[PDB]
């Protein structure tokens, strides 16, 4: 159901994607995974902590 | 001199899709520069890159950004927030103050900013706040600047305007005007030989920069930056800097540090005394006959001046050493 | 200490009988007041700013 | 893991792909690896070892 | 501090924040300060480095050239539990280390 | 509001105080960033003794662990909302969705 | 307002050919746009003349063997990527290598060309065992342009060096500028041969980048 969802918008229906380095700009070698994971910023953290 | 072969790159159809969304084509480019141009124009791009921004905005009866103000749906944080993409684009300033004033009941957007003749407001359809009941009324004063690269309110700690009234709220800036930058090498059509491509420029901004000076400024750093890499005389620093004070450094500090009434403060800014280098060898024969300086003043200035140790109309013939 | 009753003679006395111990934000936080407060005695003369 | 993972993955000699026998003396093949057409796996190659 | 990769470290260094080694090496500071010249007195530096001037960071950068910090974990099984490393100035306020030790 | 959710969070959001959740449904009268009043509308009280519903919602108050603990309007003005949905949003969370 | 240049340049030569060259003040990201783009240039962009076509008597292809002749022929090839040439004012030039008896087949044993000039007249091309062992060849030096390979009758094809620049490598290094903080600096580190020093190879690179773009510049102000 998923790999039904990577089309309908369009997108490769196996997560990986080829990328671009950004500093030199040639491509990488192997295609990466590409995606949009929730994440959070934790308490604890820095300034306290030093 | 008189070698190599080498092409030259060139301008082509600038296809503006939309008034963010723009594409620039060099289509006389060989195999490798081809590539090789496509890194460098789009990091320089992609950050040093001019635009403005806003910086300060001063709200009426509002004291910080954690306050609310009747008839306003949206608290100062998200004001502040939609602030932030205020897409501006300045005539020839480097600071404007915009002024908006709104009332009654809808939608406040950038177009009921009071439309300067220098300003060019890129979408006007901007929402910035939302007032509710038809007797609430806000008016705020903007500030633009011309900047590059970021640069929030954190760095600036308090290294502008010494006083700055508490109304002021700093707002962070995002200066460059490019979202987003791609690029495509592709194999170009050239109708004349057969090994060369096109670097095709795909380009995203906000509308308040034009690809011609966007991508000629950017070109523009890389020569200048590139200046540096002809001849290498290998200049080094001469430092040394000199470790003798010859006077007390307290004399290098302006009156202000005094902290003397007003009447005397203006009296000083008068008669041509910046810093207490010259209060501190300025007889009370001159200060006698100072415009508005009478024996209150002159009481302020001996007791301000003999606190702090030092006295009034002393000499010292070495003002100043020695930049 | 004789030197420093001496170092105060050089650039005035003011010798005042009271010390020191304001409340300062520590080193290293830095932020906006949003909200002041004054929980005064009962029995003690009310502040101005309260 | 990341740093033995990359020597990992400069080894693994992968049959042809951009390989071929090209030989050259040791610095030189690393213009080679930069300048693309050979891959990099490959192939196996030989190469003058001082 | 909270720990940090750093990559671009040699072996024999350690990524040490500003502002903790500025308060860290202190004493340092004020006889370097007064030695060279600066601040006239020792109360000078302490109100020089107090008031980060600039040139207080030039001198830090003086202090901890060759004068190593030795580095400490929590479980400290075995010898290998506190390492010495080369102070290096880092603008952050977390302590950087080298992946291989 | 969190891309891959589990449907959980619509109701831990709205379980706990965090957010205001309309006690009456009706017709909203008056949005503002300090308060919400609706308007009760269809069936209010037994006596006919005024409708309206008052919501003050407290904002930029601190919390236990010194975090930043305020709530945001997040329906707009003349609009109809029935019992038991947000009208004021809170910390961490998407109009009735939760997001950490 | 605009931006500011690099002042504090080293440049330690750890010989002729080895050079490490250091530019601390540069922004962010500038130090690795022109590590690139120099890198990109020095690896290809770059003139030089290299050996490109191979014509040894009785060797019609690669895979043959030579007689008195200690290394076969695609050692001798090898060895003949390693011959630096910088030739005086053409874009082509035979040259015939005739060398009999034992020991090690130098380029001193080259006809002396009066254009062509081998920057390193004791390198090592082959390897002579007998006294009744003779070797003759044809070997056609052309002007290109970056790493020519064997993708391109007795015409022995071999890999083109159309660059004086053996390897390039460059560091970022975070640079500790006593106004800023985000600044890095540029650590290009070059291994090169013969035909150019490094000091006028990387602003032949610069020159060379420098070409290109220019069309874009415009002064006035």
């Amino acid at each position: 159901e998923i790999k039904e969802l990577l089309k309908l918008g369009d997108l490769p229906t196996s997560g990986q994607i080829r990328l671009y380095d950004g500093r030199t700009g040639e491509q990488f070698e192997r295609p990466v995974t590409v995606g949009y994971m929730y994440m959070l910023k934790l308490n604890h953290l820095v300034d306290d902590k030093m | 001199g008189s070698v190599t072969e080498f092409l030259k790159p060139r301008l082509v159809d600038i296809e503006q899709v939309s008034s963010t969304h723009a594409k620039v084509t060099l289509e006389p480019l060989e195999r490798g520069f081809g590539h090789t141009l496509g890194n460098a124009l789009r990091r320089i791009l992609l950050s040093s890159m001019p635009g403005c921004a806003v910086t300060e905005v001063e709200i009426d009866g509002v004291l910080h950004e954690y306050s609310t103000k009747e008839g306003v749906q949206e608290d100062i944080l998200e004001i502040l927030l939609n602030l932030k993409g205020l897409a501006v684009r300045v005539q020839g300033k480097d600071e404007v103050i915009l002024t908006l004033n709104k009332s009654g009941i809808g939608p406040v957007t950038a177009a009921d900013i009071t439309h300067d003749g220098d300003v060019e407001i890129v979408k006007p359809q901007h929402v910035i706040c939302h007032l509710t009941d038809e007797n609430a009324s806000i008016s705020m004063r903007i500030k633009v600047q011309r900047g590059r690269g970021y640069v929030p309110a954190s760095t600036r700690i308090h290294s502008e305007e010494d006083e700055r009234p508490i109304g002021r709220l700093l707002v962070d800036a995002c200066y460059s005007p490019v979202e987003r930058i791609a690029y495509n090498v592709e194999a170009a059509r050239v109708e004349q030989r057969t090994d060369l491509d096109k670097l095709v420029i795909e380009m995203e901004t906000n509308g308040t920069i034009d690809p011609e000076e966007a991508i000629r400024r950017a070109a523009t750093i890389l020569a200048e930056q590139l200046e540096a890499f002809v001849d290498l005389r290998d200049v080094r620093q001469p430092e040394v800097k000199e470790e003798k004070p010859e006077f007390d450094p307290i004399l290098l500090r302006p009156v202000d540090d005094l902290e003397l009434t007003v009447r005397s403060a203006n009296c000083l800014k008068a008669e041509a005394i910046h810093y207490i280098g010259d209060l501190v060898q300025r007889t009370e024969v001159e200060l006698l006959k100072t415009p508005n300086l009478g024996k209150k003043s002159l009481t302020e200035i001996k007791d301000v001046l003999a606190s702090r140790g030092l006295s009034l109309g002393m000499r010292l013939e070495n003002w100043p050493p020695a930049s | 200490t004789p030197e420093e009753k001496l170092l105060r003679a050089i650039f005035g006395e003011k010798a005042s009988d009271v010390k020191d111990s304001s409340l300062r934000v520590p080193n290293g936080v830095s932020g906006t007041v949003i909200d002041v407060q004054v929980f005064t005695r009962d029995g003690v003369e009310k502040d101005k700013r309260a | 893991q990341d740093v033995v993972l990359g020597l990992y993955y400069m080894t693994r000699d992968c049959v042809n792909a951009k390989g071929e026998g090209m030989v050259l003396t040791g610095p030189k093949e690393a213009e080679r690896l930069y300048r693309s057409g050979l891959a990099s796996l490959h192939a196996r190659v030989k190469v003058r070892i001082t | 501090s909270v720990i940090t990769v750093g990559p671009y470290l040699r072996l024999h260094q350690c990524g040490l924040p500003k502002k903790m080694a500025l308060e860290l090496f202190k004493p340092f500071i004020y006889g370097k300060l007064e030695l060279r010249g600066l601040a006239t007195t020792i109360k000078a530096a302490k109100k020089m480095v107090e008031r980060e001037e600039a040139v207080v960071w030039d001198i830090l950068d003086e202090v901890i050239r060759e004068h190593p910090v030795l580095l400490n974990r929590a479980p400290t099984l075995h010898r290998l539990g506190i390492q010495a490393f080369e102070p290096v100035l880092i603008e952050g306020k977390a302590i950087q280390l080298h992946p291989l030790v | 509001k969190p891309l891959v959710g589990t449907g959980m969070e619509r109701a831990v959001a709205v379980d706990s105080g965090v957010t205001a959740v309309a006690k009456r449904g009706g017709v909203v009268q008056y949005v503002d960033a300090s308060r919400i009043v609706i308007k009760v509308n269809e069936d209010e009280m037994y006596p006919g003794e005024a409708g309206i519903d008052i919501y003050n919602l407290t904002k930029y108050t601190r919390s236990n662990q010194n975090t930043c603990i305020n709530q945001m309007p997040c329906v707009s003005l003349g609009e109809p909302v029935e019992r038991g949905d947000v009208l004021a949003d809170g910390p961490s969370t998407d109009l009735g969705e939760l997001a950490l």
